[PDB]
DNA sequence: TTTGCCCGGA
DNA sequence: TCCGAGCGAA
DNA sequence: TTTTTT
């Protein structure tokens, strides 16, 4: 077929999805030949989300022509939990397609389980939506953001980080009282994992809605280490690398009221 | 964007607001001497009930205002739930104000809570009054429970006069720099019907169309309020001038079939002057043709049968 | 630590000792007799009640309307004769769950707090001992699913006393506190019982009040002292004088707007004078409607029972009262139509007006007058109840018989049933325990149950009616027959229906 | 979407998509885009019957407003949306307190269809709406006032969408027939602008009809015989016909007439009594009680036909109403 | 800072709070310059809660003037469960405090969390628990009470104490009958720690609620004993000794 | 100034 | 076996 | 299951 994009184990593929599906109902995938991209927004308009997923994390791969599939993520998650974590998933699109194939085959006998999904008539671009000179750069451990997210959602609404001058701080104010965790940068060239990198030109303090960070932070289970980038004017960029391409979500912070 | 001057006029201390005189005085007199009573504002929308109670609010408090107010509107959760909980620790908490200053509970449109939640605010009321004190304001103030009225000092504001309305109307004029007639100041007034965001809305309509604020520039973009049209059109002596009230004034401009009638149920309800016995038949009549309408038979001969039996009847 | 001048007045004036409680003086020594002789009263069981009849009531019930005292007498009278309190109300969660794992391990257990308070004291009897105060039970809403039945428990299973406080009694969910509660009525305070108070308020507060206008400030509060006294704590703010020239837009501007309960209801609305010219021009169209909107579950129900029972003062020249009803039940009949089109898929709530008029203002307009006898309550929700329960038995029989015989279950009643009396019943009458055999045998031929038996009887009206034929069958018969019914099996038309 | 613009129904290809492509509503256009040049844009309502451009206005002002890039930029919710208590406090109440993904500015939430919407969640935006008022705007878009509460039309600047007047209807219809390479006679044009009642879309079906009505729509011209043709609809002549008959004729004559007329063309009853009432409502009558019974009666008989019932019987009822009512002339 | 008291390791308080967060709602903390004393009382008012914390408990305490500082245990908890239980606790507070702040510092990662926790108003004056002539003192390793009174709350929603000489019975009659359990005063040298130790001046016997004893039995893991005081009459005393301070629990009984 | 049937549970 | 919750559902 | 106020 005009496209073809084997994954090993369906396994992939379905953390993948679930990595950002409680956060996003329509998605928009477009197929290329250095391999599938993927936007999302939120119901709110409030988050959106990027997936890149490179030629490498597939065994196999090939797309004559650029190719766009829009799809209802709740009906992709149902068809991929019908397939087996074990067996090879193979992506399958015609040109100009009213469907997607997903084609669950597994080598130890003759068993093959075809899957249409119908497609949408998304129209939407993408936008690249990427600030060139982030106002701050860090990264951290995933284990550790998620905790500090988890605890602090506990006390507000609402979360505000500030990033100053060799100090990262997470706030939450709210009825019962306050938190406030304070992080510095440091490097352990016994353990790199853990290590806590802040680079920044202009200091930062932006506020962003608990229940959002509450979904993004599900990302972890795809990288160890999670990168933020804030700017004074622009939506926050938290980005979990895989091991071919990457997990972005795009979150607007709230108006300084 | 800029702000509309509805919002950018928002008066933030107790004198600027006009109207209900007495009960503003009051109001000053509180914010002076501390001491703020549970109260219950109420009355039509748009004569600056949430208004005076932040006023109040931002005067008692000061900087603690902060910590010292709870504000919990419509957009928020109201149930049991929230007034066995958030609300009570609120009025449990510890705060350190100055002598005469308490904490503040704002139930900005208070009556669309339960009855239950209502009746479980009673005892958070009457325990912890020593350091919180309630506000709450609605704008039909018989959904408030009789127990909670008891315990509130009641301010039911009146609408607003036209020389209240011209007076606060002037001052914007003043600030913005609006070129004006009479004529069209008594246009504004009169299409406001006493709510004054709605003058202040209008006024800006105005001049962003036209320039000038004179009578024809108003009535260009501004609709004569409808129930007063449709009042004339059931006092009209003769069936052919209501019936040319109606295609004319009403039925040509696009007001709807159902909006036409359920306005002349509430308009025939208020005739203070025609009897009531002869409000109870036109009022028949006008049910009948309402549920003509809501089967989808809305025509404009339903409501001139409907203008024909009124008739009928006044004669 | 809190100065005097920083506390609403309704705090700094509350009354201190059973004494300075104004009005209810009796109901308050009833309280107070209860109270008192409580342990005596326990010592016997509870079975021996004195002159006042009150030492079988392990619990008293107070209730009143709101802001006369209730409160304020229960926690005082429990701490004149020294217990210590505990006090749950609206704002706990009073369901069967908490009570039953809360409060309910305080019916038969001393009071820590109340121990270690009168240690030194000697001989304090009553300081190691519970009063459980649950007020404000009338609030109690779907946040307390079973409270008010395990309240009821409690009232009769306590060896602590227990005060109830609400402020509607006659309500219906508060029906099962009947029989095992005190009942102490608080009504309204007179202006007499609470001038002096008031007028010492005045003074203390430095503004002239003027004694002669307290009794209208009275009746805008409608008898309620906390509001009176909030009343006058705003009012003195900016006017230091209360007197004749201010006392009338005082008393407009802080009247008490309060809704009708449906027996209110229904006599107001059936009264002539809001339907005369001034009594129009006084409680307007509005208000009429507003009435319906008080209880718009009841209202049309209430003025249909009641139409019929009136002496009507708006009759027009020469129409007759059964005229003016004839008009009356036409409107009534037409406001059924629209309530049917109300609550139907469609969901049309903007005809709520219209169905006030037509169902209550309209026929109300046409019969108002004065009352022949008292309001009654609506029949029509009890006759409905038992026409389901007649209906649902009508439809077992019929699918029991449904093998044997040709009809609908209508058919069933108008028809069948007459015959089948003279098949199963009268050959009792005319044969003794000769006929058991075959009323056996036809109802088996019919699929029937004794149930069915009893059920088909239950039909009958006018001259067939058969509650008396059957009572006086002799108990050897009836005996007989279900001896004999049960000695033997019995065909089947539908099992587990 | 899908292949050309040229697949569309009429109704749909023809939307305007800018400002000056909206007709008819000029005081309300020229108030807004100014609104937009001076930067003051307040809570917008637009009222209005059907097909006077509502909808395509509040969307070329957002596509004015944001450019083309305008739909990721604003909220639009409609009533084949949920919009509870639950919306409203989540969705609406998280895009009115957050600045943009895309680029920096105010944001726009627009409710269209806003009549659909239950009291508790009007109440509930009461304070959503004056809460985020700098830095956000909403705008409602109503047929029916009635089911919108008196606080939600407090704080919404109202604007009046009216009955598209007959100008600009012919202007619309002359861009069409140029680009359609069609041709109107001028009572065809006399004749849709009548039976459209300020309808656009009306206008535009019916024109779309026509056209597919033709043998050759190059050199076939659409004359009013086409309009009534494809709309079923009598013509001016019968239903005077019709009319002058029951005032005039015997009993067997009126029925005769009225049945033969109606079967000429297949008409419908209710089509007739709409007509005759147009007709009639331009009368002279000596009697007001000539005039109560005719609309009465003629009420009562659209009424019953609104429920079917028996054809005949109907027609007879129409001739009876007419000349019981017109013997109060004497 | 007026008042700074500092436990090397969060777990400690930690494990004080969850000995007595099960059974109250709101605590009463007064700190001196001799250390802190809490109060507490149930929504039924049948239990009472009295903690001490001496000095030896920090390793560095100050507070210049004595503070009361009122806390609702469901807030104090859900913060201090977001706290690491390695890290070091300061208790910190301000003269005329509206909140008090908890500080949890890991030095070995350079790791700050600071929270705030809003005070409330507690209008209840300590109450005196000046030690009473008892009846009767026993004292038995916890695991043997805990397990007593959890086999005997099933048969029964109240158990029965009575101390005689030499002799100590525990009884539930209920639903599922009557069940007994007695013991006796016995030392045994291998393993000092669980012996049973009585001394009876006049015979006892009280009644007390299942679910009292249940919450109270849940501070065991504080000490690896409990001594339990009783009276004719009167309020019973349930103690568990910490290494510097005690947790108390005073238990009304039933009547009769 | 409050009916009739009769829940779920003991 | 006894009891009445909550709803009007014929 | 809840329309309106002046
Ligand atoms: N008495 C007033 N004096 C000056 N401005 C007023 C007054 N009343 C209303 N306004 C203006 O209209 C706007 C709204 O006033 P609000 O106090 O919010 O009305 P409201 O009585 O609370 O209306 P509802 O009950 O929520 S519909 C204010 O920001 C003012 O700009
Ligand atoms: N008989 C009274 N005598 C003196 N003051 C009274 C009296 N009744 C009410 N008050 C005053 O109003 C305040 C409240 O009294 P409460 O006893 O709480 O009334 P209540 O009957 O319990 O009202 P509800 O049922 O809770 S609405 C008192 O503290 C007094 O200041
Ligand atoms: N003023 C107008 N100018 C040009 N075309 C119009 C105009 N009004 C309606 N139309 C046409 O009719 C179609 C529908 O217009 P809309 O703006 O969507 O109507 P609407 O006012 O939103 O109707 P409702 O209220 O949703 S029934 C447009 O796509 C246009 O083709
Ligand atoms: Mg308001
Ligand atoms: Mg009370
Ligand atoms: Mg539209």
């Amino acid at each position: 077929s005009m496209l073809e994009a084997k994954f090993e184990e369906a396994s992939l593929f379905k953390r993948i999805i679930d990595g950002f599906k409680d956060c996003v109902q329509l998605v928009n995938f477009q197929c290329k030949e250095d391999g599938i991209i993927a936007q999302a927004v939120d119901d709110s308009r409030v988050l959106l989300v990027s997936l890149e997923i490179g030629v490498e994390a597939f065994q196999e791969y090939r797309c004559d022509h650029p190719v766009t599939l829009g799809m209802d993520l709740t009906s992709l998650s149902k068809i991929l939990r019908c397939g087996n974590n074990t067996d090879t998933l193979t992506l399958i699109a015609d040109n100009t397609p009213d469907s997607i194939i997903l084609l669950f085959e597994d080598t130890k006998k003759d068993r093959i389980a075809e899957y249409s999904l119908k497609l949408m008539d998304i129209d939407a671009d993408f936008l690249k939506i990427e600030e060139l000179q982030y106002d701050s750069t860090l990264s951290l451990p995933s284990s550790e953001f998620s905790k500090i997210v988890r605890d602090l959602s506990q006390l507000s609404d609402s979360i505000n980080i500030m990033i100053t001058k060799e100090t990262i701080k997470f706030v939450a104010d709210g009825d019962i009282g306050s938190g406030s965790v304070i992080i510095k940068p440091f490097v352990d060239m016994e353990h790199p994992e853990t290590s806590i990198k802040l680079e920044m030109d202009q200091p930062v303090d932006l506020t962003f809605g608990a229940k959002y960070l509450l979904d993004i932070i599900k990302g972890s289970s795809l990288s160890d280490r999670v990168g933020i980038r804030l700017s004074s004017e622009a939506p926050a960029l938290f980005q979990f690398d895989l091991k071919s391409g990457f997990l972005q979500f795009f979150l607007a912070p709230k108006f300084n009221d | 964007l800029q702000l509309p001057w509805v919002e950018k006029y928002r008066p933030q201390v107790l004198s600027d607001i006009v109207g209900n005189k007495e009960t503003i005085d009051r109001l000053q007199q509180i914010a002076k001497d501390g001491n703020m009573p549970h109260m219950i504002i109420s009355g039509m929308p748009g004569i600056g009930k949430t208004t005076s109670v932040h006023c109040l609010a931002h005067e008692l408090l000061g900087r603690s205002y902060a910590d010292g107010v709870l504000e919990l509107n419509a957009s928020d959760d109201r149930g049991i739930d929230v007034v066995r909980n958030q609300i009570k620790h609120f009025a449990q908490k510890k705060l350190h104000l100055p002598p005469g200053k308490h904490k503040i509970v704002i139930l900005d449109e208070a009556d669309s809570m339960t009855a239950g939640a209502q009746q479980a605010l009673r005892r958070t009321m009457e325990l912890y009054s020593n350091s919180t004190r309630f506000a709450f304001a609605c704008n039909q103030s018989n959904k408030i429970i009789e127990p909670l009225q008891s315990r509130c000092a009641i301010l039911r504001y009146s609408k607003l006069s036209d020389e209240d309305v011209l007076k606060r109307l002037l001052q914007i004029i003043k600030l913005e720099d609006v070129k004006y007639t009479n004529d069209g100041l008594e246009a504004i007034i009169f299409t406001a019907e006493g709510d004054m965001r709605q003058a202040i809305n209008n006024l800006q309509s105005t001049v962003a169309g036209h320039g000038l604020v004179n009578a024809d520039n108003v009535f260009k973009i501004v609709d004569s309020p409808h129930p007063l049209i449709v009042k004339k059109m059931l006092l009209a002596s003769n069936l052919e001038d209501s019936i040319q009230i109606l295609r004319t004034d009403l039925w040509k401009k696009g007001y709807s079939s159902i909006d036409i009638v359920t306005t002349s149920f509430r308009v025939t309800k208020n005739l203070a002057q025609v009897k009531e016995s002869v409000r109870l038949e036109m009022i028949k009549e006008i049910g009948l043709t309402h549920m003509r309408i809501l089967e989808g038979v809305g025509t404009y001969l339903q409501l001139a049968s409907m203008l024909a039996k009124i008739h009928k009847l006044n004669n | 630590v809190v100065r005097e001048e920083d506390k609403l007045w309704t705090v700094k004036y509350a009354p201190t000792n059973l004494q300075q409680v104004c009005g209810n003086k009796g109901s308050v020594m009833k309280l107070k007799n209860w109270l008192a002789n409580w342990e005596n009263s326990k010592k016997n069981s509870f079975k021996h009640a004195g002159k006042d009849g009150s030492g079988v009531f392990r619990a008293a019930m107070l209730y009143g309307p709101p802001g006369i005292g209730k409160t304020t007498a229960a926690h005082l009278v429990a701490q004149e004769l020294g217990y210590d309190i505990l006090e749950q109300n609206a704002s706990d969660v009073r369901s069967k769950t908490l009570l039953n794992a809360g409060v309910k391990n305080a019916l038969d257990n001393m009071s820590v707090v109340g121990y270690f308070k009168h240690n030194e004291e000697a001989q304090n009897l009553n300081g190691k001992h519970f009063v459980i105060i649950m007020d404000e039970v009338d609030g109690m809403s779907g946040g307390d699913r079973g409270g008010v039945g395990q309240l009821a428990q409690f009232c009769r299973k306590t060896s602590t006393p227990l005060i109830l406080i609400c402020n509607e009694r006659n309500l219906p969910k508060m029906r099962p506190f009947d029989r095992v509660c005190l009942d102490i009525q608080f009504r309204r305070p007179d202006a007499n019982s609470i001038k002096s108070r008031l007028m010492t308020i005045a003074i203390r507060e430095k503004f002239k009040l003027d004694p002669n206008v307290i009794d209208r400030l009275i009746q805008t509060t409608r008898g309620d002292i906390r509001q009176v006294i909030n009343l006058l704590s705003t009012i003195s703010t900016t006017t230091k004088t209360i007197n004749h020239e201010n006392i009338n837009e005082i008393s407009k501007a802080w009247e008490k707007n309060i809704a009708l309960k449906p027996f209110d209801i229904a006599h107001k609305m059936l009264d002539g004078q809001i339907y005369s010219d001034i009594g129009s021009r006084n409680f307007t169209l509005n208000d009429k409607i507003a009435l319906y909107f008080d209880d718009f579950d009841f209202t049309p129900l209430m003025i249909q029972e009641n139409y019929l029972s009136t002496r009507p003062s708006v009759l027009k020249p020469g129409q007759s009262h059964l005229e003016a009803v004839a008009e009356a039940a036409n409107c009534i009949s037409l406001g059924d139509i629209v309530e049917k089109k109300i609550r139907s898929s469609e969901q049309l709530w903007s005809l709520l007006p219209l169905h006030a008029v037509l169902s209550s203002v309209y026929p109300a307009s046409k019969v108002a007058g004065h009352m022949a006898g008292r309001i009654n309550f609506t029949a029509w929700l009890g006759q409905n109840s038992k026409s389901a329960k007649y209906y649902r038995l009508l439809q077992e029989i019929h699918y029991h018989t449904r093998l044997g015989t040709s009809t609908d279950k209508i058919g069933l009643r108008l028809d069948y049933l007459p015959t089948f009396r003279k098949r199963l019943l009268d050959p009792f009458l005319k044969q003794g325990a000769d006929a058991i055999s075959s009323v056996i045998e036809v109802m088996d031929d019919y699929y029937l149950t004794k149930e069915d038996w009893d059920s088909i009887m239950e039909f009958f009206v006018g001259p067939d009616v058969t509650t008396a034929i059957i009572k006086k069958i002799p108990a050897t018969v009836k005996s007989g027959f279900t001896r004999k019914y049960n000695s033997m099996t019995h065909p089947v038309a539908i099992y587990r229906t | 979407e899908k292949r050309s613009k040229e697949n569309l129904p009429w109704v749909e290809k023809y939307r305007p998509e800018t400002l000056d492509e909206v007709y008819g509503q000029n005081e309300v256009i020229t108030t807004v885009r100014k609104f937009v040049d001076e930067g003051k844009l307040p809570h917008l309502l637009f009222y209005g019957p059907p097909g006077t451009g509502k909808t395509s206005t509040i969307v070329a002002l957002a596509r004015e407003i944001y450019g083309k890039n305008y739909s990721n930029m604003v909220l639009e919710l409609n009533a084949s949306d949920d919009r509870g208590i639950d919306v409203v406090r989540n969705q609406i109440k998280d895009f009115a307190s957050t600045r943009q993904i895309f680029s920096k500015g105010f944001k726009l939430i627009i409710l269209d269809e806003a009549d659909a919407m239950t009291n508790a969640a009007q109440n509930a935006l009461r304070r959503v709406i004056e809460r985020y008022t700098k830095n956000t705007r909403f705008c409602v878009l109503a047929n029916y006032a009635h089911k919108l509460t008196p606080a939600l039309l407090s704080r919404c600047t109202r604007f009046r969408f009216q009955p598209l007047p007959q100008e600009a209807i012919e202007r619309r219809i002359a861009n069409v027939l140029v680009h359609e390479k069609l041709k109107l006679s001028p009572n065809a044009e006399k004749a849709l602008i009548e039976l459209s009642n300020g309808d656009m879309r009306r206008v535009l079906n019916v024109l779309q009809s026509c056209k597919a009505t033709l043998d050759n729509p190059d050199e076939d011209e659409i004359s009013d015989d086409v309009i009534y043709e494809c709309c079923g609809a009598p013509r001016p002549s019968d239903l005077k016909a019709v009319l002058k008959s029951i005032l005039e004729d015997d009993w067997g004559t009126a029925h005769y007439t009225l049945n033969k007329v109606r079967s000429a063309k297949g008409l419908a009853l209710i089509d007739l009594i709409e007509g005759i009432v147009k007709i009639l409502e331009d009368y002279e009558l000596q009697n007001e009680e000539t005039r109560v019974h005719l609309l009465t009666k003629l009420a009562d008989i659209e009424y019953s036909i609104s429920k079917g019932g028996n054809d005949q019987i109907q027609g007879s009822a129409v001739i009876g109403a007419i000349k019981a009512s017109f013997e109060n002339e004497t």
